[PDB]
């Protein structure tokens, strides 16, 4: 489950980033660890 | 003239940075002191006509994502001026010149002499390639053409030579009005990788090197002087940190105007008047 799915736009003399930030909530009896990595396949995010 | 130096280095680092790493051998020459894996490595991703990754070059503030994996980003720094001529005369002339240039040409037989063709109507010769004339070769300069008597050089008729002249704009006199400037540019290249960032580092003070001997900062931009930053994240807050080197490029040049004379004589006369007071 997930939350306060932020874009987070930055525009910079390097060019634009994006460091956006979500609070997500676990199933039961897992242990994520640092930097584990999520997709999620049904949410497809425009970019140009 | 007025000068622009961050598009000079534009202009200039870029085909530069493409004949090197279009050519491994100058990589590893240049990567001599590196770690082995990093050189490889970096030759591996970069380096070679099948390279799958690219470096970029451009300036700073684009609207647009640029290549964070490794690219040379030129921001346009400080500069003042620092010397001054009498009556601010950096130079004066006859007949209004343009660029210098530098082109190839071969010698052709005509009319038993040999000429040389130029692309551009020829200001001033500065050199002939390998060629010293005698008075006898009886050396001619004529609109786009340099001339050269046939009789003595037949054995030259089909010589290769590189011209070294500048362009005329037109027949006027005039001042060359201005100043010279101290002008600094910066230079980072942009890498998420630390070691791409150390690469790039040395790859560009190389190129800068090979530069100095170009003849845009032999007669403009003189006296290159360069300064170099710490290793820093520029970008911190991603889910990775963007690092850099930067370093400062100074740059001497002439900013200057062409104040055209339009005022000429061609007689002076003469006369004498008798006062009875």
């Amino acid at each position: 489950a997930i939350q306060s799915q932020e874009k987070g736009t930055n525009q910079l003399d390097i060019g634009i980033l994006d460091t956006g930030t979500a609070i997500g909530t676990t199933q039961l009896e897992k242990r994520i660890s640092y930097r584990d990595r999520f997709t999620v396949p049904e949410v497809l995010m425009p970019q140009q | 003239a007025i000068t622009s130096v961050d598009s000079y280095l534009l202009s200039e680092i870029k085909p530069r940075l493409n004949t090197v790493l279009e050519n491994c051998y100058i990589i590893d020459e240049v990567l001599k002191d590196f770690d082995y894996q990093t050189r490889e490595s970096f030759k591996e991703a970069f380096c070679g006509k099948n390279a799958q990754h690219e470096v970029t070059v451009g300036f700073n503030f684009p609207k647009f994502k640029n290549n964070y994996e490794a690219h040379y980003l030129i921001q346009l720094g400080q500069g003042q001026e620092t010397k001054n001529s009498l009556g601010s005369i950096q130079s004066s002339y006859f007949e209004a010149t343009g660029d210098t240039l530098v082109e190839s040409s071969t010698a052709i037989r005509e009319d038993d002499k040999l000429v040389f063709t130029v692309s551009k109507p020829i200001g001033e010769l500065i050199k002939v390639e390998d060629i010293e004339f005698a008075k006898y070769d009886n050396l001619q300069v004529e609109g786009n053409k340099v001339s050269f008597k046939y009789q003595t050089n037949e054995d030259y008729e089909n010589y290769n030579a590189n011209i070294i002249f500048t362009e005329k704009k037109n027949d006027s006199k005039g001042l060359v009005k201005g100043f010279t400037v101290e002008e600094q540019v910066t230079v980072v290249g942009l890498s998420f990788n630390v070691d791409v960032a150390r690469c790039l580092d040395a790859v560009l003070k190389m190129i800068l090197i090979s530069m100095r001997d170009s003849i845009e900062e032999q007669q403009t931009f003189q006296l290159q002087n360069l300064s170099f930053g710490d290793i820093a994240p520029i970008i911190e807050d991603g889910d990775s940190m963007i690092f850099g080197r930067p370093t400062i490029i100074k740059y001497t040049s002439s900013l200057d105007l062409d104040y055209t004379i339009t005022q000429d004589i061609n007689k002076l006369t003469f006369k004498e008047r008798k006062d009875w007071k």
